[PDB]
RNA sequence: AGCGUGUGCCUACCCUACGCCGGCAGGCGCGGGUAACCCGUUGAACCCCAUUCGUGAUGGGGAUCGGGGAUUGCAAUUAUUC
RNA sequence: AGGAGUGGAGCCUGCGGCUUAAUUUGACUCAACACGGGAAACCUCACCCGGCCCGGACACGGACAGGAUUGACAGAUUGAU
């Protein structure tokens, strides 16, 4: 019911700020991840998933894409989509919430089973 | 002007020997000569696992080597000190050559 | 030998025939009349010209392809 | 495997011209070490030496890394047959 | 692009980038003072690099 | 009070956004709404909080031995 | 290096042992073998060809060392020539205990 | 205080002091070293002296547990380290 | 005769057992169990799942420069430009 903020700032304003003022608004560790040089070594796919994230479906959820990337960032503009996190035999098929901006893609895995 | 002759071996005995010879020659060869220093020695310590498989009792190689650096200075121009390290020349010593 | 999921074929080349009499055409006299447009690129001119699709064209080594 | 010809042409003109050569044990390099002219790879080089290997025309040796092998008269008749010059011409191995 | 593939991940650190001279292992190798060899053949031809064992 | 903004406990929380040192009462309710919040969103730290076991990536042969038998 | 490339490729003709000399611009070295006859192959080729081998293996100025090969005095007091001898005795036909008697009595009149 | 260690083969990754910035972990200029020369008279730790505490799971114990900030790599979530 | 202790408390680590597609594997009282120098985020790595290439040299044939044979952008495809 609340309108949620990102420590403060509305979703709407998340989407209405860009990177260079993103890094201080999330943590230390992954500031690193995005700000310590250019992102093309192994980044042509994080560059196919943000056109799989950029291209416009129809007035309902997109079209499911998956990933064999784990240690994926998050951001305002990767809200409201679909991934598929590589567990070795299923992509777990779970979607996101807008709250969820700062851990890693990575988050969503069980271990084995509750024994 | 100021020679600085520094010498490199491994074996203490052929080290003594070529420096006598060193000495004896620049007494013969009518020249003046610094003292023969002896320069300290550091070890050679690696300690392996004696054992190629995962089994044994504790056993290790404690190895260690003395190398040995020693110096002298000479007065002399290069003539003499190159006829001196060119004769009687013996595979267990370096010898170098350096104006300083 | 024969494991589970289905194996592709290796793009092997077929018996293209007499492709080297169809890169030009003669009317009737012993003039030189170009079909394909030769490659304007540096690494190859008149020598070798660009590989003929339906949509875009595009180049052999030098890989360019040209928007229309 | 695709062999293109001016690296094995390269390596006739070296192997006739210096009889015997060394290769350290190294299948994934960028550049063969001793040959600093061109980008001549390794692999290309192992293949076209096992393949006088198989043949028959070099003998083998190797110790640690560097591969040693050693022409015998076969390997100095096919150079010379696919040189394609007379043989008045000899070998440096001969020459004193 | 398979030996474009080749290389993608670059050996300069850890332990696919480094390798022994003698026997081709990567398991237990000296790296003090440029030996650049596994121990066990270090014990075999230790004696003809002229080491000896004073203690 | 010329305390460093370094010099605090929690920072950047999700209510206010500005370094305030929390206290007894509103360390509970931190804590509460941090494990409710963890336990919403279905994370990996929140799984293992559920689960009940150490979070901070250890190993389990020998402790745990007073939890369940 | 040196020494086990000649224990691979210089035991055909009883290769013992080598000592090299270190000197600049002569970097002379010794070969401490038996058959001197199997050693330069037809009037020096072989050498010239192990030079070559050093040369292009080891990085060194071209046309600087030279590789000299001896006969061993006193042939039966040098270990690795007799254990290639044996080596060569039990490769071919010969039974192992006559052998074993035949290199004892060799070493035992050799003078040891 | 003493054993020790240090610019590299393919092979880049070293030892650091002086001088500024911030509590810290760290950052920029800045010289030296193939080594009794530079780190380094290794101003080492334990001990010792002057306050503080008082038999209380307690100024012991730091296990368990959130946030912030740093260097490494192509990248640390299953906390890499601090 | 003693001293320091361990086994009990918390924690690092190894083995056995459970489980997982896979939790790679040898050793089992002295004379296995911070052992293989084995302090593994990827390579290590020897394990499973996912897709490429041969790292089939050479001998006997078929085929063949009138083609025996390779490298890919427009763009659908997994995981990648
Ligand atoms: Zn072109």
């Amino acid at each position: 019911f609340r309108k949620f903020t990102y420590r403060g700032v509305d979703l709407d304003q998340l989407l209405d700020m860009s990177y260079e003022q993103l890094m201080q608004l999330y943590s230390a560790r992954q500031r690193r991840r995005l700000s310590r040089g250019l992102r093309r070594k192994q980044h042509s796919l994080l560059k196919r998933l943000r056109k799989a994230k950029k291209e416009a479906p129809p007035m309902e959820k997109p079209e499911v894409v998956k990933t064999h990337l784990r240690d994926m960032i998050i951001l305002p503009e990767m809200v409201g989509s679909m991934v598929g996190v590589y567990n070795g035999k299923t992509f777990n098929q779970v979607e996101i919430k807008p709250e969820m901006i700062g851990h890693y893609l990575g988050e969503f895995s069980i271990t084995y089973k509750p024994v | 002007h100021r020679i600085r002759i520094t010498l490199t071996s491994r074996n203490v005995k052929s080290l003594e020997k070529v420096c006598a010879d060193l000495i004896r020659g620049a007494k013969e060869k009518n020249l003046k000569v610094k003292g023969p220093v002896r320069m300290p020695t550091k070890t050679l310590r690696i300690t392996t696992r004696k054992t190629p498989c995962g089994e044994g009792s504790k056993t290790w190689d404690r190895f260690q080597m003395r190398i040995h650096k020693r110096l002298i200075d000479l007065h002399s121009p290069s003539e003499i000190v190159k006829q001196i390290t060119s004769i009687s020349i013996e595979p267990g010593v370096e010898v170098e050559v350096t104006i300083a | 030998k024969s494991y589970t999921t289905p194996k592709k074929n290796k793009h092997k080349r077929k018996k293209v025939k007499l492709a080297v009499l169809k890169y030009y055409k003669v009317d009737e006299n012993g003039k030189i009349s170009r079909l394909r447009r030769e490659c304007p690129s540096d690494e190859c001119g008149a020598g070798v010209f660009m590989a003929s699709h339906f949509d875009r064209h595009y180049c052999g080594k030098c890989c360019l392809t040209y928007c229309f | 495997m695709l062999m293109p010809k001016k690296n094995r042409i390269a390596i006739y003109e070296l192997l006739f011209k210096e009889g015997v050569m060394v290769a350290k044990k190294d299948v994934h390099m960028p550049k063969h070490p001793e040959l600093a002219d061109k980008n001549v790879p390794n692999l290309h080089v192992m293949k076209a030496m096992q393949s006088l290997k198989s043949r028959g025309y070099v003998k083998e040796q190797f110790a640690w890394r560097h591969f040693y092998w050693y022409l015998t008269n076969e390997g100095i008749q096919y150079l010379r047959d696919y040189l394609h010059l007379p043989p008045e011409i000899v070998p440096a191995t001969l020459r004193r | 692009g398979h030996q474009q593939l080749y290389w993608s991940h670059p050996r300069k650190f850890g332990q696919g980038s480094r390798s022994c001279r003698v026997c081709s292992n990567r398991h237990g190798l000296i790296r003090k003072y440029g030996l650049n060899m596994c121990r066990q053949c270090f014990r075999q031809y230790a004696k003809d690099i002229g080491f000896i064992k004073l203690d | 009070y010329k305390i460093p903004d370094w010099f605090l406990n929690r920072q950047k929380d999700v209510k206010d956004g500005k370094y305030s040192q929390v206290l007894a009462n509103g360390l509970d309710n931190k804590l509460r709404e941090d494990l409710e919040r963890l336990k919403k969103i279905r994370a990996h730290r929140g799984l293992r909080h559920f689960w009940g076991l150490r979070v901070r990536g250890q190993h389990t042969k020998t402790t745990g031995r007073r939890g369940r038998t | 290096e040196l020494n086990e490339f000649l224990t691979r490729e210089l035991a055909e003709d009883g290769y013992s042992g080598v000592e090299v000399r270190v000197t600049p611009t002569r970097t002379e070295i010794i070969i401490l073998a038996t058959r001197t006859q199997n050693v330069l192959g037809e009037k020096g080729r072989r050498i010239r060809e192990l030079t070559a081998v050093v040369q292009k293996r080891f990085g060194f100025p071209e046309g600087s060392v030279e590789l000299y090969a001896e006969k061993v005095a006193t042939r039966g007091l040098c270990a690795i020539a007799q254990a290639e001898s044996l080596r060569y005795k039990l490769l071919g036909g010969l039974a192992v205990r006559r052998a074993c008697y035949g290199v004892l009595r060799f070493i035992m009149e050799s003078g040891a």
